[PDB]
């Protein structure tokens, strides 16, 4: 399984079988054949193989990274400190990618779920999809296929004096 | 009468009615009896060693060697730099570089100048 | 006439005098041994192993991190009612401009 | 025009290629077998007109503006019987046609499995390269000075002899393989 | 990366030491167990590359063309021991030197920590390939294309190397880990100008750029059939490469230095794939085929996006094995109907029907059918040059549908149709033969499963 | 499907298209009866019974060919050439 | 079908006087080949 706060999902609500004809469906039968024929022995074999995996018991990891200093207080050209600075860099942006990935599985998870009034019930998701996008075209976009976080430094800093000029000259 | 037959480049004249098909002049008569006769040697040259029992292999054709050698070997050494080869190396040659050139550049230019004035639509730009 | 050279050799059909070859070598035996060579270090040992190899390495430049450290940074952001991500990659308190 | 015997077509042959034609391109145009056959026989009352034309000169004028004729009234779409060239099966089974000399190729494992039928093609083989030398003095023999004059090979003149270069005719695929 | 050095140096005695029967035998043998061990250069991680010592390094760039490189010296050694079966036992053994050789310095060029060491590897990869193309190629012409071969590259290498110096004067260092921090903007100057000429133009000649690419229908053509191999699957791959690795010095002098090549490029794949539709030989074909393909990594590395090195990286792998194949397809047919001319022999298929069917899959593979990881590196190189500007997609287009019609075209005129009736010497498909191209095809093949291995360092 | 031809039935039904044709008496017919010698027939005659010949056997004989088949039995050799019959 | 080694006509290009015949340099003869002229 997984968390599903992450991944969330809305409280499932099906409507209970009231049939009106006296023709039985074909659909109850195959589910109970299903049932019988394919999810008995398919249960069995998994149970086996779950006892199997309870006799020898054992775990991995996820692997912890401490946050070493960012490339803003590295000195120019210190390879040591700025090294680190980059792998860190390049960690936190393979995170970033994955969390836009997070993301787009929720807004077309919805897509899919809410069905034909997906555009009213997805706002939540769409909101949520146009701010980590605008965060992530913010934080890593155009900076070609040779990015660091020194041209990631360089992007921001001409963003902020963007933001700034765009307030000193509106005030 | 009848519409008369205009032939193109890609719509040949038919056989049928070609004027000089009708031609029973003995110089015509000549002419065909010898292209008869280098057809008919060049047949025979060919089924002696097409029919050849002991042969295995490939019986080797000069006239698609010679065809292979003029499309590629024998360019260059029956090249001339004159009027004709220097306008048509420069047409076909520079012309669709500068063509492409200033359509890629102005493309650019204008999509450069519509990102950094804020108006070109990036939304959901994040691949690239 | 011209200088004394060998003719051209007529083009050797290995079939002829090995009907079951390879085309690894005139010899048979080198010929089997030669083909056991290349299909078994390179289908049994290369392909097949080497396929397992890539199949089996150990979260190639740890994409599957990757997304599970991304399945942490959300849900701790979730909660505590974070944005997902900043537009700024660095804190803006340790950024100094050039001031104008 | 091209031909592999003869070096033109004769005036007589001319007439009657174009009467071929016409008599196809009207069937084309006059599906129907009635309505063919009326149009067809006018079209050989049309042919039997100037049958007994001396002059050469007015036959070909008549067989020019016939020409002419035919072409203004062909079918766009004339009738191509299907292995005909231009026809919707023409050359299909070209892919089946295995040549001959690939059985050479086989391995003796697969020739095992046809006794009868190899040992049956070892003496045409034996045939055919015990006829070769005779076939070729036979036509170095009969050709003139400076080569064959048109394309047509000799018959065989012996008794014993095949005829020369008859192999690629004789072992040739069949037309369903 | 002295794991690999040494046992490809001990090629070396293993060949010299052999008995007579066995130097196709132990060689191709050795060299497999040597491309075996070239996986564990998959240890590649996801922000450092694997730095094995202060000469040597390998990220997710080098390591595909390292595991090509010793992937294609046992299929070499298959594809030659036919052809040369008549030759001299040592001059037979000076060819798997040559060989072994040209991996000795590959290896070690696309792994060189520092630039002027990557440099001398790849200029020491000329003279293998120089001695291999004018003393075991076929005909006259293979003289004159070792010298085109030598004097495109050098007159464009020599400049380079004046260029790596000054760069050794400028930044202190030529290593690349260095030079990916001590990096200084290279603004428009001529100065910059010319030093963006002088750090490009070995490469644009190797790729090679449309109108630099003369001396490739020569010496492609000319070669032997290793020679053909290495040259159109590895030896071509320098010039993304080096290119990739330079263009780190060369910005954003790049974003208007690009323009020309581009245009050069995008223009020349629509020349060099016309080519294509009317070559009568069929190893020219191919090699103008591999001179289209390479125009398309040539653009994804000016552009220089994240999804055009990706794309460039995957095409560059994927033409690699493609071409590699297609050589050899050619060359089964020249040996036995000894000419290179493609309307020759025609109607293969009915005779040899399976080698059809390796002719079918390296035309499907050539002409980009998806999922294969042809069309994954064709199609992430068209959207990048979609960003770059959309107009490109015309070129692009236009493009794909030429190389769909040379492709099938060299599949319609060899294989379909009547066969040759003269010809009656088409034997049946060695072992050899199949083998070598299924060595080629199922890798291929196999890399679509699984593409990330061969996406580059940006993945 | 394709039923095989034979010589008989090639020579049957050659001399069966003939024995349907108005310019030739049934009882004059054999197969070696040359059709301008024998039969007294035209050139546009020899045409039309070529075609008939072609669309009795569903297949066409060139006019290279055609013009030289001047008896029953020449067309019956030449739809045995065309059809392979006694294999 | 086997390799192309030089033949007379190619060797020929390496024997004459210089490499690149003009019209001034097309009186020179090679060398002897002891490289020992008559006494005259
Ligand atoms: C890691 C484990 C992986 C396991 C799974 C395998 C994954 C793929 C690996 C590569 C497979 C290729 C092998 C067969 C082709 C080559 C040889 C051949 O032609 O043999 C004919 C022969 C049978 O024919 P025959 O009658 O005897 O003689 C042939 C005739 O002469 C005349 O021949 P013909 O023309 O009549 O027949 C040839 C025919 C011709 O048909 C075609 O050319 C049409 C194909 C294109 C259109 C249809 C496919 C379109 C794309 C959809 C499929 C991919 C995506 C599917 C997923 C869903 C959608 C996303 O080709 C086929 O039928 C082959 C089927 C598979 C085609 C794959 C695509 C090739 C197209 C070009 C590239 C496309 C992109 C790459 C796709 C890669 C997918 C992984 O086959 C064999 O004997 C097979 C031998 C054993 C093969 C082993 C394969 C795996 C090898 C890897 C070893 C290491 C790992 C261990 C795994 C072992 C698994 C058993
Ligand atoms: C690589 C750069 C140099 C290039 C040349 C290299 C040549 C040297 C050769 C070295 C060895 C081989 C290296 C490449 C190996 C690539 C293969 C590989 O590792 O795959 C891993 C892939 C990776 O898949 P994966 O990523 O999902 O694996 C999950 C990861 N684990 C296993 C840890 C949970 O393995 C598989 O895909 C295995 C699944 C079964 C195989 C596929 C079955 C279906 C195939 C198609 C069936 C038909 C579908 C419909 C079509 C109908 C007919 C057309
Ligand atoms: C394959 C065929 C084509 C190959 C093309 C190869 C590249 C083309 C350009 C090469 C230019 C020469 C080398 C440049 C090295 C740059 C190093 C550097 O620091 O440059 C800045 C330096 C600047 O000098 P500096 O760096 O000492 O000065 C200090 C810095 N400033 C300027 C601020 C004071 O450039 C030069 O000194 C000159 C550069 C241009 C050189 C012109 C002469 C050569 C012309 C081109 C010849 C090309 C090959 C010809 C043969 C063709 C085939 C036969
Ligand atoms: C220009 C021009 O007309 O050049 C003609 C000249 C030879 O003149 P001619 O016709 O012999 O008198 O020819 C010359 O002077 C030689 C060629 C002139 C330069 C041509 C440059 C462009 C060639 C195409 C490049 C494509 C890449
Ligand atoms: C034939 C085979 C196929 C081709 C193989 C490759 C050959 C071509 C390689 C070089 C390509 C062209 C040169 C690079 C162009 C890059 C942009 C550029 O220089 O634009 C032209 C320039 C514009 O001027 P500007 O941008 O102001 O430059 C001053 C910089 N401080 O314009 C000018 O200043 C005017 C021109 C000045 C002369 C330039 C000469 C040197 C460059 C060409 C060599």
């Amino acid at each position: 399984s997984w968390d599903k706060d992450v991944y969330p999902e809305p409280p499932r609500r099906t409507p209970a079988p009231s049939p009106q004809t006296s023709l039985p469906n074909p659909i109850t039968y195959l589910t109970k054949a299903f049932d019988l024929l394919v999810d008995r022995p398919v249960t069995l074999v998994r149970e086996f193989i779950e006892r199997q995996h309870a006799k020898n018991k054992y775990y991995y990891y996820h692997r912890e990274f401490r946050r070493v200093p960012d490339i803003t207080e590295c000195h120019e050209k210190d390879v040591l400190c700025m090294f680190e600075a980059e792998m860190q860099w390049k960690r936190d942006y393979k995170v970033d990618q994955e969390i836009v990935n997070i993301i787009q599985e929720r807004l077309k998870a919805c897509q899919q779920r809410e069905g034909e009034s997906h555009r009213q019930n997805c706002a939540k998701e769409l909101q949520q999809f146009t701010q980590v996008v605008k965060a992530y075209q913010d934080r890593y976009h155009d900076l070609g296929a040779h990015y660091s976080a020194r041209k990631c430094l360089a992007k921001q800093k001409q963003r902020m004096l963007a933001e700034r000029k765009a307030t000193k000259e509106a005030a | 009468s009848f519409p008369k037959y205009e032939p193109s480049r890609l719509a040949s004249l038919p056989t049928t009615l070609d004027p000089a098909e009708y031609d029973i002049s003995s110089e015509t008569r000549k002419a065909q009896a010898e292209r008869l006769a280098i057809r008919s040697r060049l047949k025979r040259e060919y089924q002696l060693q097409y029919n050849d029992p002991s042969r295995r292999g490939v019986v080797e054709d000069p006239a698609l060697i010679r065809w292979t050698c003029a499309r590629s070997a024998n360019v260059y050494p029956n090249f001339r730099p004159n009027t004709k080869t220097s306008l048509l190396g420069a047409l076909f040659g520079i012309g669709p570089l500068i063509f492409w050139y200033y359509v890629f550049k102005t493309d650019r230019d204008r999509k450069e100048k519509l990102i950094q004035e804020g108006k070109l639509d990036r939304t959901f730009n994040i691949s690239y | 006439l011209r200088w004394q050279e060998d003719p051209e050799p007529e083009d050797e059909n290995l079939y002829e005098k090995n009907p079951d070859s390879h085309g690894y070598d005139k010899d048979p035996a080198v010929d089997v041994w030669n083909m056991r060579v290349v299909f078994f270090f390179g289908f049994s040992i290369v392909l097949v192993l080497g396929s397992t190899f890539v199949a089996y390495l150990p979260d190639y430049r740890m994409q599957e991190w990757a997304r599970r450290e991304a399945e942490r940074l959300v849900k701790y952001r979730e909660a505590h009612g974070l944005p997902l991500m900043e537009s700024n990659c660095f804190d803006p308190s340790k950024i100094q401009l050039p001031e104008d | 025009a091209f031909l592999p015997s003869a070096a033109y077509l004769t005036h007589q042959q001319k007439v009657l290629q174009l009467y071929k034609r016409a008599l196809r391109h009207l069937e084309s145009r006059c599906v129907h077998r009635d309505k063919y056959r009326y149009f067809a026989c006018l079209l050989r009352a049309r042919f039997d007109e100037h049958k007994n034309e001396k002059d050469m000169v007015k036959a070909t004028q008549l067989l020019r503006e016939a020409e002419k004729e035919f072409w203004h009234g062909q079918h766009p779409q004339p009738y191509i019987f299907p292995e005909s060239p231009g026809g919707t099966s023409y050359e299909r089974y070209e892919c089946y046609k295995v040549p001959e000399w690939c059985l050479d190729d086989w391995h003796p494992s697969e020739k095992a499995m046809y006794p009868d039928y190899f040992a049956k093609r070892e003496q045409w083989k034996k045939l055919r390269r015990e006829s070769w030398e005779r076939e070729v003095k036979q036509l170095q023999e009969e050709t003139p000075v400076g080569g064959p004059r048109t394309e047509a090979l000799p018959p065989a003149r012996k008794q014993g002899d095949l005829p020369p270069l008859w192999w690629h005719i004789v072992t040739r695929p069949r037309e369903r393989p | 990366m002295l794991k690999y050095i040494i046992p490809t140096m001990m090629l070396m005695p293993l060949t010299w030491l052999s008995k007579n029967s066995m130097i196709w035998i132990n060689t191709t043998l050795h060299s497999l167990l040597i491309s075996l061990t070239s996986l564990l250069l998959l240890n590649q991680f996801g922000d450092n590359s694997l730095n094995f010592s202060l000469t040597f390094f390998s990220d997710s760039l080098s390591t595909p063309l390292l595991i090509l490189t010793m992937w294609l010296l046992p299929l070499m050694l298959m594809a030659s021991q036919h052809h040369l079966s008549k030759e001299n036992l040592a001059r037979k053994k000076l060819f798997i030197s040559m060989l072994i050789l040209l991996q000795l310095f590959l290896i070690m060029t696309f792994t060189a920590t520092e630039l002027i060491f990557f440099y001398i590897m790849f200029e020491a990869t000329l003279v293998p390939t120089l001695i291999i193309i004018t003393r075991w190629g076929n005909q006259t012409e293979r003289l004159n294309a070792g010298l085109y071969f030598l004097f495109y590259t050098l007159a464009g290498s020599l400049p380079l190397l004046v260029a790596l110096i000054y760069i050794q004067n400028t930044m202190g260092s030529l290593n690349f880990l260095i030079l990916q921090y001590w990096v200084q903007p290279m603004p428009n100057s001529w100065s910059n100008t010319f030093m963006w000429l002088a750090c490009m133009m070995a490469f644009m000649v190797k790729m090679p750029l449309y109108g630099l690419h003369l001396w490739l229908p020569k010496a492609h053509v000319e070669a032997p059939i290793a020679g053909s191999m290495v040259l159109a699957a590895i030896l071509l791959k320098l010039g993304g490469y080096g290119m990739m690795r330079i263009t780190l010095l060369l910005n954003p002098i790049t974003d208007f230095m690009a323009y020309p090549f581009i245009m050069l490029s995008l223009w020349g794949m629509i020349m060099t794939s016309s080519i294509c539709l009317r070559q009568t030989d069929l190893k020219s074909l191919i090699a103008y085929s591999s001179v289209s393909h390479m125009a398309l990594v040539i653009v994804a590395i000016l552009i220089q996006t994240p999804w055009s090195y990706m794309g460039a990286t995957a095409l560059m792998i994927a033409h690699g094995l493609t071409s590699s194949m297609l050589f050899c397809l050619a060359n089964s047919n020249y040996e036995r109907v000894h000419s290179r001319t493609m309307i020759l022999a025609r109607g293969l298929q009915t005779l040899l029907p399976l080698m059809a069917a390796w002719w079918l899959l390296a035309s499907l593979t050539n002409l980009a059918l998806p999922p294969s990881i042809n069309l994954i590196g064709e199609l992430f190189v068209v959207m990048s040059t979609f960003s770059w500007s959309n107009i490109t997609i015309i070129l692009m287009g236009l493009n794909m549908v030429i190389t769909a019609l040379y492709s099938l075209y060299m599949l319609i005129t060899t294989q379909r149709g009547k066969h040759t009736h003269h010809i009656n010497n088409i034997l049946p498909s060695f072992t050899r033969e199949n083998a070598l191209m299924s060595l080629h095809m199922l890798p291929l093949l196999l890399l679509s499963l699984n593409p990330k291995i061969i996406l580059g360092p940006l993945y | 499907d394709a039923p095989p031809l034979t010589l008989e039935g090639i020579k049957d039904r050659v001399l069966y298209v003939l024995k349907l044709y108005d310019k030739i008496d049934p009882e004059k017919l054999s197969v070696n009866s040359h059709f301008m010698k024998d039969l007294g027939l035209d050139s546009l005659d020899q045409v039309e019974i070529i075609m008939a010949m072609e669309d009795e056997f569903g297949f066409e004989i060139p006019d290279i060919d055609a013009e030289k088949l001047m008896c029953p039995q020449e067309i019956v050799d030449y739809i045995a050439d065309k059809k392979d019959v006694y294999e | 079908a086997r390799q192309w080694q030089p033949d007379v006509e190619w060797a020929e290009q390496y024997g004459g006087a210089v490499m690149y015949p003009t019209k001034e340099t097309a009186h020179w003869k090679p060398p002897p080949w002891n490289d020992v002229d008559p006494p005259k």
